[PDB]
């Protein structure tokens, strides 16, 4: 979880 | 001064005791005979009844009865009968009564607040039908996208009989015939470019469901930190279900005040960052909705606690992973930072 999420 | 036993409560025995309450506020009491005391305290306030009452038909000494009642009422399992008082929310009031407060000034926030989901996907379908249904008085849908069939997986309020309609149509006929006691409204916009954040309406909270570009959530928190807009962001990283940070202007960190999560989707090659964004282009998550609809969920609590004042929500500072592959949650400090290059005083 050290790049940016998705949702 | 009438106090209530809380119809939360529950009671076993256990070990070399028992356990009063349930969830996390349990208490086990290895002390048998002060757990069959509480138990007698406890069932003096079935009906309203002040402590006099109360100590007047338990039958147990006094001091006995003066340290169950403390313990009783410092877990809140027993409350104010003022708090107790048919109420399509009445579920969600024993939740608030569970942490000291009074239900119908919870409920009253949530009746008078303003709420925008900036992306109607998975994350947006779960979190908006949790506020519609908890009584979240005003929602604003934005959404740009339509309805495809690899969306019902995950997106809970689409049906087959959807494919190719709006999201935020569907979204907001879906929340009206779930509570049609509140407001729903719709905006059909996709923020390409960080200017397009000026056509989205202030409100008590933004929740940020929404993905692309991969510096959508760079932009948004810039526009937020600006505005004076608190905001949360909630999603995944392929199987990690991810929820914060909450930002509150002037209280907690930004997305930038800490230097955790990777900024640069590139290289300072020319030839390998022409590969990288070749790939991260074509990137799309292993979505599955176990993960999404835990993300959402807790994204949903943060919100409603946020607005309801009546507990703390976990990811103020935070941004918090749950793994799904294994046994693990685990938060990213996203606390202020005084030389934030965004927020900084
Ligand atoms: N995570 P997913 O299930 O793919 O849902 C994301 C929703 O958010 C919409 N969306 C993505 N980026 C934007 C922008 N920049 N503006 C507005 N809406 C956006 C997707 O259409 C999807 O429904
Ligand atoms: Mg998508
Ligand atoms: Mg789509
Ligand atoms: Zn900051």
């Amino acid at each position: 979880m050290r790049t940016g999420n998705a949702d | 001064m009438d106090y209530i036993l809380g119809r939360y409560v529950k009671i076993a025995r256990y070990g070399s005791g028992g356990l009063v309450g349930g969830g996390g506020k349990e208490q086990y009491v290895e002390n048998l005979v002060l757990w069959e005391n509480i138990i007698k305290t406890a069932y003096c306030f079935i009906t309203p009844s002040s402590y006099t009452a109360a100590l007047e038909t338990a039958n147990i000494p006094e001091k006995d009865f003066s340290n169950c009642f403390r313990f009783l009422k410092e877990n809140f399992f027993i409350i104010p009968s003022e708090y107790n008082n048919n109420n399509r929310y009445s579920r969600n009031f024993l939740h608030y009564q569970s942490y000291g407060a009074n239900p119908v000034l919870v409920q009253d926030k949530l009746k008078n607040a303003k709420v925008v989901i900036l992306g109607c996907g998975g994350i947006g379908n779960h979190v908006s039908v949790i506020l519609a249904t908890s009584g979240i008085g005003e929602i604003i849908l934005i959404d740009n996208d339509q309805i495809e069939n690899t969306n019902l997986t995950r997106q809970v309020l689409f049906s087959e009989d959807d494919v190719g309609k709006n999201k935020t149509e569907v979204i907001k006929r879906e929340l009206l015939k779930r509570n049609s006691e509140i407001s729903v409204s719709e905006i059909a916009l996709n923020i390409n470019d960080y200017t397009d954040l000026h056509k989205v309406p202030e409100a008590d909270i933004w929740v940020v469901s929404a993905d692309h570009p991969f510096n959508l959530i760079n932009w948004v928190n810039k526009y937020c930190v600006r505005a004076n807009q608190p905001y949360i962001n909630a999603g995944y990283v392929n199987d990690i279900a991810v929820f914060g940070p909450l930002y509150v202007p002037g209280k907690t960190g930004c997305y930038e005040c800490q230097k955790v999560v990777a900024d640069l989707y590139g290289a300072e090659k020319e030839n390998i960052d022409h590969k990288i964004k070749l790939i991260n282009s074509r990137f799309k998550p292993a979505t599955f909705a176990p993960v999404n609809n835990v993300a959402a969920a807790l994204c949903a609590a943060d919100v409603i606690k946020f607005i309801g004042k009546y507990s703390e929500p976990l990811s103020l500072n935070k941004r918090i992973g749950i793994w799904s592959d294994e046994i693990k949650i685990h938060s990213q400090n996203m606390g202020r930072s005084p030389v934030c290059s965004v927020c900084g005083n």
